[PDB]
């Protein structure tokens, strides 16, 4: 599937597939796995993304609750085509700071 | 909200209030509003047919069931005091003076007390009643009135078949299955009977929750707000309280006459 | 001049306020087809000019006389005028299509019965259900158990008749059937008919004086034309799809950014 | 035509023969299919409470009026014998033995036996039913099993707490408004009971007929064809039968023990 | 290179072979909108190529395999591509708005009781419906209680998705919202979408490959162009008006003579 | 109302206004009161017609049931307009002869 990684530094990157089984582990493993440890200023990314559905698109708003529950700010990079589609039907065009 | 909670109890209770107000409105308007163009009497055998006769099997086999359950009750609860040849005075006076109409009330407000309901309530939810006054029909004599008819004519003489096939079955299970003796059965019966104490009493029990019955069973089809689940939660609403009246004027009509 | 007219109209279903001070003025020979918003009360509105539905207060004028203030004996006689066809046909299904179809004269009329079997057949013709003169409606294919209630209509000859969402849910077939009968009654029997209908294309396809019923007030009228460039608000949306507008597209929420974050 | 009436009745004969034929099999795939994804234990808590809850008070009154009813009448049926004091060991044995769940069968295949059917009658009409499938939950485990548990774990409760207010009632009217004396009446019922002979008699026989009372009760509604007219005839169709089988399955339950 | 296809499908209830050895094939990211007279099957043809109801015989390729051939452990995770949309919305009423859209994913995954409501709140939002994420379905107003259907199906992000004659009875406001967001759905989420509508114009209007269905065999298909001016006469007959043609117009009476002389 | 007359030798003169009042009474009067009557050749014309609805068109056809019945063959003569139209809508296109 997909995963998580690069903490600690910003930077975070994303991997490919983040469907409804890839959902929770990839939650669990970044919200508190990796959102405690953080310095500041999260640079979520999602370069390497091969094909998401809504989920990716909840996870990384749950990317987001818990990094304003942290005080430290995030933003996103590199938004994906899918990924901007799916945004674009349910409005979400600014809650996703880029 | 509590107070709110019991602000929606009380409004239920206007509600009920309101609604056999409204109910006795409604029976008085079928019953002596005025006469219609289009009435007659081929309605009241139409539906004296749908309404008794179809229900007719049920209470017959009811009948037996509940008359050679109560002789094979009657039988075993007395020979333990020697009177067993008393049967007949028991399988032919409960079945006749209380449980006989009781029953078949549940029965009768069970099957022809819905779909009595369900199908002037069916007729109002498809606009059938309605387009009735946009002819100039009234519905509430037209619809209703025979519904009325076929009520309070058709559920005594259902409980007197019911009591009847009753105490036969009571007898044949008695007499066959049982062995007790023939002649036996119908002379302590007969000695027991008190009829225009007993049999006129079951009778009349018999009429005024049919009357009662084939009342709700009416009202609610025709108050039942139109649609398919409306009309199924009023032939439930038509069940209950068919069911509670019935017992509850058993009870009352009992308490007037032991 | 006009074959119905409303003046003053409220009515209220439980201090509701369904209608309120309305007045619509039908013209007579003209199909007129009038609509609303969903749960607008047009169906109300037939009851009442049928004088099924008691008005709270106002008067509704009918080829002549208004009906709330006139005595039963002649009450019934006027609904002698006016046919009522409603959607799901409102089928008696106690008795045949034929006696179905008879019903009416066999109220208000007198008639050998021979003649009431020839007048019934002269009028399943027109409509077509002429062969199944022996069906129960409960043995009636959907369809057609609606052309029948409205030859049932027509039955008496009323002079004007009532729609209640007449082309609604059936194959094009036979709503183009139906269409062409609530059009064929106008145009030959030359009776006003009054549609009532959701459905705005065919409605403003076939109708000449359209009105708009929303909360208990006449949203404007007008012919197909002018109703299309109205420019009011309300009814420029509603005459055109353009999902946002007056009528709001979304409910009432508190925050998409807090309730979703918070 | 003769020939072909007899060829429609044969046709209704084969009918019911293939109805209940597919009710056992969907009585099989219900309680014994599979486990799906969306089930739980929380449904039964919901249903256990619309089917058994909602219909508690009816039984409740009902209860209170027939005992009542029972003791009016075993008062004055007995005091013509002079053994009045023993109304207890009536009033107890037939509201316990067979009348109680034969009552508390036409009462709850009355309102729970019906509104149950239109429930999932509507469900099915709705088409509600059918998107489950396309889901991928299976109905007959999400939407009927708990139908099913909630019937067989609450009308025997509901029989025992139906023939406990019937006692209770007879009590009181006999006590406070016959007069006959406080101990005597438990006195003699307890020493006429045969507790697990008739007491659990009672119960194994409202047990079988609530079996037999909420299966077809959601049978018939998982069943009858998706139309206003089709649910209203299924909710009456499920209390002619629901009560057809009360009776029957109570005379044989009776037959294998006196 | 087609979302669904119907190879050699048959289907007949109680013998009454409702459909017969038929062939369609859903090319994908196209609405495709198949429709037909009254009591076509149409309905029929939607339960199976979602699986509810198994053919007789045939097989149905859906996005790849075919269904009556897999095993319920995989059906039940290819039910996870494919959803559906009556009319009269089909909520449970047992629970609330927000439960019943979110059903379907505690179906289907396991996810953190509060992912799955925010996924529930973007779709609503999606669908306008944001608001109402309290009301219970029996509170909620004929209208939307069909786009929260809709909301519920577009959960999971199915890549397909059955309508069940969606635009049929309502308010052009709700009607072109819904005929707005089945459009928007197909032109954003590139989902293959297959409304099934009695109602030939907006369908016709909307749709790329619109089928005819009709006792139990395809009675052609095409774009709409090409739809309009098939002149094969029932087709030709049913796309237009034109009442009277292959399929009658007047029922098989005797004759409009004698039984109304004799 | 209306009335009918000049029986024996055709010429079945018709008057004003028949509705569902005056139906039945004309009906009984011609069918048997004067078909029993007639010659041969019966010309039902109507002349002074007021305004008559479908009663008048059904009144016209049982004019001819018993005619036919009577052997004697009949016709009718200038239609006037509304029964033409009443016609023209359940086709009775030629089972009116003229
Ligand atoms: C001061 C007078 C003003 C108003 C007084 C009206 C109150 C009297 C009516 C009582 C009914 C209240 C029930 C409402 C609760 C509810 O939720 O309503 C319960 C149901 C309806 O419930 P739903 O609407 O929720 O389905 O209503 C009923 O049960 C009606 C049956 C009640 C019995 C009617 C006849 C009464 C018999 C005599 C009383 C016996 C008492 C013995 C005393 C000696
Ligand atoms: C060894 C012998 C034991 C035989 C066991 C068979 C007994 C059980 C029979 C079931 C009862 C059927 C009633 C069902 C209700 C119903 O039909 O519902 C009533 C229906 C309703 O008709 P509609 O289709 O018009 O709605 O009426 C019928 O069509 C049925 C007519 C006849 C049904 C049989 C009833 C009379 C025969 C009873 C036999 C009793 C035998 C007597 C013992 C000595
Ligand atoms: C549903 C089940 C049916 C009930 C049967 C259960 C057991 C029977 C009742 C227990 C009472 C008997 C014990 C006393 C022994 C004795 O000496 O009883 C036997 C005595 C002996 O005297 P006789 O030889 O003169 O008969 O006789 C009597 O007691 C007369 C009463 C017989 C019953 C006639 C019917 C009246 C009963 C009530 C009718 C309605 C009530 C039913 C529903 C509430
Ligand atoms: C131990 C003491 C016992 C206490 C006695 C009190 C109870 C008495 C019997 C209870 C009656 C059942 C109430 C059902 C009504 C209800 O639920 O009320 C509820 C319904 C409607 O309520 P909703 O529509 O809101 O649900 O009531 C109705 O359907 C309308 C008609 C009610 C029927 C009344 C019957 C009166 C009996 C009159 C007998 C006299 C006639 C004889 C003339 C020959
Ligand atoms: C003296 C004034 C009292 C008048 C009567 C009071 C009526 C109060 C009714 C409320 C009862 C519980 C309702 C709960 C609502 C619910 O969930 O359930 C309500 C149910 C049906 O449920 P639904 O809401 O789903 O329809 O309605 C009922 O059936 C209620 C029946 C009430 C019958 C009252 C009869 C009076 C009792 C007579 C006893 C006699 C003893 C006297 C000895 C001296
Ligand atoms: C300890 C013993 C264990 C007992 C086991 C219990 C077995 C229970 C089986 C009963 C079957 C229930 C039917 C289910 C509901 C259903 O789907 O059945 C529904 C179908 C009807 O289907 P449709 O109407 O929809 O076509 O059939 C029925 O209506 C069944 C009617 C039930 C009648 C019961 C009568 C039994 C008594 C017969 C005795 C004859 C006495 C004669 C002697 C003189
Ligand atoms: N008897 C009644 N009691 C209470 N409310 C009613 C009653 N009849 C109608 N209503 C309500 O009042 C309105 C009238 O219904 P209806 O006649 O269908 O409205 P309409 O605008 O004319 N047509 P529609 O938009 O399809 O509802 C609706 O909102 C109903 O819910
Ligand atoms: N379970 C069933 N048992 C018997 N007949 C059925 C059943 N389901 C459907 N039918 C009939 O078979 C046909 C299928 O219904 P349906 O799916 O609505 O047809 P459709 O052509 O797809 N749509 P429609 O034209 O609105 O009926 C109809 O003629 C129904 O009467």
């Amino acid at each position: 599937q997909a995963s998580l990684r690069e903490g600690a530094a910003g930077e975070l990157q994303l991997a490919g597939v983040l469907d409804y089984s890839s959902g929770p582990a990839l939650r669990e493993q970044g919200g508190r796995l990796i959102r405690a440890s953080q310095a500041a200023e999260l640079v979520v990314d999602c370069s390497a993304v091969e094909r998401s559905s809504s989920v990716g698109i909840s996870l990384l708003l749950a990317f987001i609750r818990d990094a304003r529950k942290a005080g430290k700010v995030l933003s996103v990079r590199a938004l994906p085509d899918d990924m901007r589609e799916i945004a674009k039907v349910s409005s979400l065009l600014e809650i996703l700071p880029l | 909200s509590p107070l709110e909670r019991i602000r929606l109890f009380g409004r239920a209770g206007l509600d009920v209030v309101a609604a056999l107000g409204r109910s006795t409105l409604f029976l008085g308007h079928a019953l002596l509003g005025r006469r219609t163009p289009g009435t007659g009497l081929h309605l009241l055998v139409k539906q004296l047919y749908s309404v008794g006769v179809l229900s007719l099997a049920i209470i017959v086999v009811s009948g037996l069931f509940i008359g050679m359950v109560l002789a094979l009750q009657g039988y075993n609860i007395l020979i333990s005091y020697g009177s067993e040849q008393a049967v007949g005075q028991m399988v032919a006076l409960t079945l006749l003076r209380e449980l006989g109409p009781v029953v078949t009330g549940l029965l009768f407000a069970g099957r022809a007390g819905s779909a009595l309901t369900a199908e002037i309530g069916n007729m109002k939810a498809t606009e059938q009643l309605s387009s009735l006054e946009m002819i100039g029909v009234d519905p509430l004599k037209y619809i209703v009135a025979p519904r009325l008819w076929a009520g309070f004519i058709s559920m005594p003489l259902l409980a007197a078949i019911f009591s009847v096939v009753g105490i036969w079955g009571g007898a044949m299970v008695a007499v066959d299955w049982l062995g007790v003796y023939e002649g036996s059965f119908w002379a302590n019966m007969q000695n027991s009977v008190q009829f225009t104490e007993d049999v006129l009493n079951g009778v009349i029990k018999s009429i005024v929750f049919a009357f009662v019955v084939t009342w709700i069973a009416v009202y609610q089809g025709y108050d039942c707000e139109p649609t398919s689940e409306g009309i199924s939660r009023a032939t439930t609403r038509t069940v209950v309280y068919a069911s509670l009246a019935v017992l509850g004027l058993d009870f009352i009509l009992t308490a007037l006459m032991f | 001049a006009y074959a119905v007219e409303l003046k003053g109209l409220t009515f209220k279903r439980g201090s509701r306020a369904i209608f309120d001070n309305i007045d619509v003025r039908i013209p007579r020979g003209k199909v007129t087809g009038i609509m609303g918003p969903s749960g607008c009360g047009k169906t109300t509105l037939l009851r009442l000019i049928a004088s099924q539905l008691r008005p709270s207060k106002g008067e509704v004028w009918v080829n002549g006389q208004n009906l709330p203030q006139l005595s039963r004996g002649d009450l019934f006689d006027m609904r002698k005028q006016f046919g009522v066809l409603f959607q799901s046909g409102a089928l008696f299904t106690d008795l045949d299509v034929f006696e179905n179809v008879a019903f009416p004269l066999r109220v208000h009329t007198q008639l050998p019965e021979e003649m009431i079997r020839d007048i019934v057949l002269m009028k399943l013709q027109a409509v077509g259900l002429r062969g199944a003169v022996e069906l129960m409606p409960d043995e009636l294919s959907g369809g057609m158990k609606r052309r029948v209630a409205l030859a049932r209509a027509i039955a008496l000859d009323p002079q004007i008749l009532l729609y209640d969402e007449p082309f609604v849910g059936q194959d094009p077939i036979a709503m183009g059937v139906l269409v062409r009968l609530i059009r064929l009654l106008n145009d030959a029997l030359g009776i006003t008919s009054i549609v009532v209908s959701h459905d705005l294309a065919e409605t403003a396809s076939i109708a000449d004086y359209i009105y708009i019923v929303g909360d208990g007030r006449v949203l404007g009228h007008g012919t197909p034309d002018v109703l299309k460039e109205t420019d009011d608000p309300r009814i420029r949306q509603f005459v055109k799809g353009i999902p946002d507008g007056p009528v709001p597209f979304h409910y009432p929420a508190r925050d998409y950014r807090a309730d979703l974050l918070g």
